[PDB]
Parts: structure tokens; sequence; C-alpha cells
RNA sequence: AGCCGGUAGCGGGCGUGGAUCCCUGGAUGUCCGAAUGGGGGAACCCGGCCGGCGGGAACGCCGGUCACCGCGCGCGCGGGGGGAACCUGGGGAACUGAAACAUCUCAGUACCCAGAGGAGAGGAAAGAGAAAUCGACUCCCUGAGUAGCGGCGAGCGA
RNA sequence: UGGUUCGUGGAGCCAUGGGGGAAUCUGGGCGGACCACCGCCUAAGGCUAAGUACUCCGGGUGACCGAUAGCGCACCAGUAC
RNA sequence: GUAGGGAAACCGAGUCCGAACAGGGCGCAAGCGGGCCGCGGCCCGCAAAGUCCGCGGCCGUGGACCCGAAACCGGGCGAGCUAGCCCUGGCCAGGGUGAAGCUGGGGUGAGACCCAGUGGAGGCCCGAACCGGUGGGGGAUGCAAACCCCUCGGAUGAGCUGGGGCUAGGAGUGAAAAGCUAACCGAGCCCGGAGAUAGCUGGUUCUCCCCGAAAUGACUUUAGGGUCAGCCUCAGGCG
RNA sequence: CGUAGGGUUAGGCGGGACCUAAGGUGAAGCCGAAAGGCGUAGCCGAAGGGCAGCCGGUUAAUAUUCCGGCCCUUCCCGCAG
RNA sequence: UGGUGUUGGCUCUUGGUCGCGCCUGCGUAGGAUAGGUGGGAGCCUGUGAACCCCCGCCUCCGGGUGGGGGGGAGGCGCCGGUGAAAUACCACCCUGGCGCGGCUGGGGGCCUAACCCUCGGAUGGGGGGACAGCGCUUGGCGGGCAGUUUGACUGGGGCGGU
RNA sequence: GGGCCUGACUGCGAGGCCUGCAAGCCGAGCAGGGGCGAAAGCCGGGCCUAGUGAACCGGUGGUCCCGUGUGGAAGGGCCAU
């Protein structure tokens, strides 16, 4: 009958898809060995409530984020180093910026930001911070004397 | 073979009627019982073997209930068992009925 | 106003400061018996633990206590056996009747088993069945030997 | 298969050993195959007095018996044997 | 009971078959008075359909007049008899025959094998206890519901035996006789179904009076039994 | 045979407080409409194993039992090794 | 003994079927091989024309058609002709077949994990294995056993005869 | 021997034979619709007496009589076989 895979099963489906098998395989194989579970009403529901609940805590993770995305792309940054032409003084990591963001306006986030390497020119900046999956910030920056 | 464990399904006496003849409905002359005798229908007993609290219990149940069986069970996750005795879980498992 | 059973007698006692006798309650209640500490060829035999007795360690006797199963949270509570019929349920014949016999009949009777109790079963319609009806169940009279059932036989029978 | 008057019969209804296997009132069962109307009733949990049966036991009464009768036993009988 | 006819719908003193308003089947007619009164108006009595109870004769259903089977079925009781097996013990005087093996010797190349001695085997021999039961006689209301005298078989074996155990009724057990399973086993006993059934046999109890058969025919799983007819008898009616 | 009264004395004999045999029963477990049928363990089960008393005297009636002599067994406490 | 339940996984080869992918359809006539009935006056080309070569499959032997390759602005239909039906082209369904896959019925092998057996050990290993065992049902064999039947007349019964 | 014809009728049936029952047998006549005959008339199988089988249970045709709340239907009834 109707059974709730608990992990990906070969050619059934992914975890918590919902398949219909022989009863036999159902309760020899894959019961037992804790692969999939009955499709009864009592956890017909524990499918949905797993569903709803993902689906909130995304929906939250799309709100925190739109803050992160009207709050910022609309403010900038000053980088107090030194400058002797190009290049500077000391030099920005993103955990500068972290904290750095976290000073002026500040503001607090957790880096992770798209600095490969710490900033060692100066000048016009807007690094990639993605906070979470499919929402981009650009992030305006200028590194001043 | 005995009584299911789960429905209380037990053997029942039943006739084996034996008939001749060309049937009234089929233009015949109609059914002569040659000969009635008792015999007795089972139920289709089987063997159910379930872990539960991390221990072997089994079941004997007739084929109409089987899932009954698994009902029970995953009923039976919401129930204070171990380290019971084998025969004390299947004792709580009926309970549940 | 007598009395110490049916019993007199030997040999001794009691009773109108109320005996015998009857009613009620209570006490005692050996051993066996569901029998239950264990064993056993029923009324015998043998033990553990705690307490007492004897000079009492060995011995023995006294008192308490100790089976198994089902429920509850080791401790409680229940069960067990019996009962003339009566009751329900699980099983269930044959003689015989059919002037033979196998379907049919005797009969769901006899009987076996389990359970219930002073009764038991049944019991508040997924009913009846033709009345715009009735309104749980049981039980009696009737319906009715009707409707039907039936080697449309014997017979069975709402 | 059993129950019912129903012995396969046009065989429903009730119960159910086997296989298949729903729905929650615009649901379901029934009114004797089936269908359509028109009606009836709400299955798959349980309890429920009384009216009923019996007579070991007590009592009352017999156009009942009267020791070969009446219980097997009027008596030390479920005994002697 | 008052309405019947029809399979029925139905119709109804009629109804069914039928085309019939032929024919036919099955039905339908009510009493006896006497009187008042200006022919029955209809009283009134008497009788009756019918029915209810009592009584008696007979019939159905029950055991159905009483006694009697051989048997069938259910539930129990029996292996203290007997049969087999299991456990554990016990018993078998004495005598006789003299296997294999060994030992010595003979033999051969070595052997076979021979001879003696020893040895002490065996569902071996004779014969008590013990276990049988051949033949005859006896016994026959016995000493005895299986006995006694004489005679006979086995008697180290498939022997006999004590004790403890197990297997049972369509079942046991059986070196097999359908033998044994508590003195009768072609299916134990006991109790129950049960008062089975008995077309068969027997028995059927006081007195007087009247009458008075049959032993045939038809049919009959009938033939020594029955149904109808014939013959007997009683009551009412006819004459 | 009737009525009466007397008579059966054990640490060592027999059996029990020891053991196991067939079988039986039977925690565990299996099985069966009910009754109930099975079942390694254990327990029950003896005329088998184990286990310490001989000879004589006495009573109308008991005696390896009472008495006499000689001789043992176990359990308990103690002492010593 | 067939079916079904207990009974499950994976391939292989065949059957049935359904989703499309495709190509197939041959009287006379009619340019040629017209499968049926709708839409049809236009279609095709950089989603690059006739021709050219190789092959696949079709063959009723003349063709058809898939692709490949060079060519690359070039080719078909309403009309017309024809016949029972007329035309490219857009459909939809056939007919027949090839391939994909659903769902399954036969088989063949393999698996293990139900069942079953086994193993000083075990929520385990080894073996059997979806068979066997068992439930319901189907049909068969079936004195192993059960209930019964096995006529009457009759110079007794039987036999014969009726 | 021939001609035409289907009375080898359908409704009935007064009255009888025979007869335990059940059956078996004969039948004139009225009606429907016919055949042959000029007609009188004859024809309800066969010169006659054997050539048969009671019920039950079923098949077919017709009938449209019952039809389980109602319309049907299933199934039966009646007539034929």
């Amino acid at each position: 009958m109707k059974v709730i895979l608990l992990e990906p099963l070969e050619n059934l489906g992914d975890v918590g898809q919902v398949v219909d098998v022989k009863p036999g395989y159902a309760r020899n194989y894959l019961l037992p060995r804790g692969l999939a579970v009955l499709a009864t009403e009592s956890n017909l529901k524990a499918l949905e409530a797993r569903i709803r609940a993902q689906a909130k805590r995304l929906a939250e993770r799309k709100a925190e984020a739109e803050r992160l995305k009207e709050i910022l792309e609309n403010l900038t940054l000053t980088i107090p180093v030194r400058a002797g032409e190009t290049k500077i003084y000391g030099s920005v990591t993103a955990k500068d910026i972290a904290e750095a963001l976290s000073r002026q306006h500040g503001v607090t986030i957790e880096p992770k930001l798209a600095l490969e390497k710490p900033i060692k020119e100066l000048g016009e900046y807007v690094l990639t911070y993605k906070p979470h999956p499919e929402v981009p910030i650009q992030l305006k920056v200028s590194v001043v004397a | 073979s005995k009584v299911c464990e789960i429905s209380g399904k037990r053997p029942i006496v039943a006739n084996s009627i034996q008939r001749r003849g060309k049937a009234k409905r089929e233009g015949g002359v109609g059914k002569k019982t040659t000969g009635i005798s008792k015999r007795r229908q089972y139920p289709n007993l089987q063997k159910v073997r379930v872990r539960v609290a991390g221990q072997e219990i089994t079941f004997r149940v007739a084929a109409s209930h089987i899932p009954k069986v698994y009902e029970l069970v995953e009923r039976a996750k919401g129930l204070k068992l171990e380290g019971l005795s084998p025969k004390e879980i299947k004792k709580e498992l009926l309970k549940l009925l």
C-alpha cells in the first residue's frame, strides 16, 4: 500500500515522498529497516507538520531577509585607514567589515560576504552579501584616508 | 489452528453440502443433496513478528488483521515500554485495543 | 419447671439468686477436601522464615506465616471449588419416523464442556412491513396447524 | 455455511470462516432476486430493573398412596450385599 | 356459524369451463302451528341452522393395551484377568554330548590339513523344580462355571518369574485363533438417549341379555401385514 | 464362632526425613472449539543403588524392638591436633 | 490438484493490453500505390530547392520512404484530369507493424527479508526460500472408513421361470 | 378402385357399460367452424377387442390469472404438450 519513505530510495522516490508498494515489500523490508513508514492518518499528518513548519521557517528566512534588503542597499561605509595614494595602511578582511558595519551606522550580521582575500587597495567597492539563497544584497563600501 | 490474537476470530463449524443434478435455473430438474457433513473452517492464522522497544514479540494472527498488528506498534510508541519482558509488552499492546 | 440427646442402668450433678430447651450474635473449630509451603496412594508425609516452650545447639512440640493465576500502583484487590433442577453459550449423536433408505425425521433433543445467578437470556430499533401504521425486551392467550416449508414424502411450521 | 417457515428455491433478510474492500448525513442499511419511485431505520462499543423458568430448602392443601402401595429408603438405606 | 364458485383477478344465489344469452360441474329454496285484524299484514308460541359445555364410541399425535429383543448412539469405567512392550529384580537339581579356539606332534618351501591333549560352545541331548497341556480314563446338580489320576511336550532359552509401569472399544494388543482386552468379545462393561423399534410370540382380570361374522376380490418391496370392497352389529330414516 | 480383658516397645530390621529407573508430573515453551494434549529442566516414582546389631534371656500372648553382654551410626556443643 | 491469502525484490525472454514515436495499406480509371472521414486555397526554403551518391526498411519490382552527403532559390496542390471515392496541407481514426514505457499473464535465472530448518553463542550466523507449511475455494483418486441397498411369486428355500 | 377432401374438429355432453378405488370403455344430441354428397344424410381417426404408465419434478408454446410498499421485473398459475 502507501508508505512515507524516510530515506532516498532507488526506484521509488526522495525522502518524505509517498509511494505505493506491495504490502510484502513494506512489512518485511521497508518498515523493519527504518527505510519507510506506513501511510497512516497519524503520520500522514507528520508529513504535513514537517511541511508547514518547513514553509514557515523559510518564510521568516525571507522576512528578516527583506528587512536586510531595504535596510541594506540603503547606506554606506567609510574605512578610517590611512592611504599613500593607493593601497591601504592597514587592511580590511571581511571580519573587519563584520565588526566594521557593526561599527558606524552599526548594525550587525555574520560575515559571508564575498571577500575571498582582504582589501589591499583603496577606492569604490560593492560587496556580495547573500544572507540567504536567492536573495542578493549588493552593499556600498568606501575605503578612505 | 487456534484463535486470532487480534480479532478473536476462531474456527467455526460449517457444513460440507454435496449436491447432484442440473439446477432449476438451468432448466434442469432441480438440485439433489447427496450428503451433508460437519467440517470446520479455520481463520487464516499466521505469524507476525515485530520488534517493539528493541524486543522480538510475535503475534499469531489472521491475515484479515495483519495490519492491525502494525497499527498497534505505531500506536505503541507513546507507551512507557522498556525494558519490559516480551510477554508484558505483548500484554500492554493488546490493551491498546 | 424441670434437666444432664436418642437411653434405661451403674455412678455422680444442675435448676424460680431461672437450668434444660429455642432464636440471634460471638468464641473454639484437629486432619482431608478447590487445598494452596512442599510431597502424596484424600484424611499421611516432609520443609523454609519469624516468635514461644523444654536443660534445649542437635530433638520435638505450640503460634504466625509461605501455592498458582488475573488485574492495578513488592504491596494490595480478585479468581480457583461446590450447588436438586432452572438459564446462556461452545460442541452435539443415534435408535426411531419415512412401514426399506441416503435428502428429510427424531433434534439442535440426549449428552459433554464453559459461564452466570438467585434467576438466566433478551433489551431501547441500521426494528417491524403496508396501516398516511406500530414504537425497547421478556412472558402468557390469540393469530394458527394460517402463511409457507417439504425425496411438495414422512413430516416441519413462523 | 449457519439461523428463519424457508431443504438452492425467484432467496432476500440476520450471523460469518475466505478474498476483495468504502464513505461520515448529497452518508448508509432495510421493505424477499434486480431496477425506479415512495417509505422505514441509523450497523460495525457497552449497561439496564420488572413481568419469566426452576424447586435442594420452609410451609399450606389433596374425589394422592397406605408397608408388594408411596421416594430406592416410614425401620440406622444409597446401607446390607 | 351466517354463501358460494373459481388456480386466480374476480363475480356472487350464483359461479367455473365456454364465443354462448348451449350444455354441463360445484352451489342456491326453509320449519310447524294457533290466533288477533280490516288474504297473510305479524305476531306469538312450538321446533330448528349453528354453537357451547357434559357424556360416551372411535380416530389422529404422544410409550398409547402390557411384557420381551438381536442391536444403534453418547458420556464415562476398566490391562489387580488377559495380550504386547518398558523399568528393575529373581529362578533353571543333576547328568550327557564335546564346536571353535588354544598346546604338542605329523605334514609342506611355506600352507592346507591330519592326530592326540586341552578346551567347554549349543533356540544340543536325558531329566526335577518351573513352564506346558498330548492321549486316555475319571469327573458332568463336580473338589473344580476347565478340576483329578495315569501318560506326554519345553526345560541356557524366541526360557520362566516377582515388583514397578504403559497401550482400550471401531480402539488396544495379537509368532494370527477374528485370539485376548475382569469366568459368554465378529466389537468390553456402566450409565444414559430409553418406555429405541418388534407388520412377531405371549398375556389381557366381573355377570346376564340380544345379534352375530371371515378366512373372498382388487391393489399392495404384498404375500402369517395392510387399504377399499364383500360378510357382522348398533342408531336414524324408507315400507 | 459369641461376650469380655490382655497383647504389637527399634538411632542400628523395613519404609519415610537419601538417590535415581520405566513411567508419571511438570517452571520454560509448543498445541488444542471447551474439556484438555504435549513438553529438555526440576520434582514424584523401587523389591535397583545408599545406609550403623550380633548372640542369648524373658512374656499366656512382643522382641535384631524389652533385659543381659559385647559393638556400632549420625547430628549438636566443647577441647586439642 | 488449479485459483487465491500468508507472498517479497531484481533481471532475461515471450502474451495481453493501454500513453505516444513512427512507417505500412497496390482492381479500371486516373501522370502515380486514392487505407477512411472531416478542416483545405495554399503549402515547402537560412527549422537553406530539383538533381547527385551510400545505406536502412518497404516491395505488388515500379516505386515508397528515413537519413546522410554535395547542390542551395528552387519545387507541389484548389482548377484540371480521373474515378465509387481527389489530392497539397491541417487533423482524427484506422490497417499492419517496429520501439519506447504504464499495468500486468506465461515462463528462465538470481536475490533475501517473510515462512521452515539448523548453529556451545543469537535485535545474530549458516541452509532452504517465496517454494514448502498452513487458511479459504476447485476438480479428481479414494472400502482406509461410514451409513445403507441388495424385489415378489415359489407344492420349503435356492437355481430356472414369471 | 377412384374423386374431392383433414371430423386423426374445437366447445360440450343427456344416458349407460364396467367397476373397491383410480382408471378403462360406449355415446345420441345442442353450438362454433368445416368436408364429402344432387340429397337423405354421413364425418369428433383406423372392422373390433393389445401397441401402455398414476402422481411428483422439470422443458417448450400459448394465456396475461397472482406478482410481497407501488410500476415493472424474477417466479409461479391456467391451456396445450
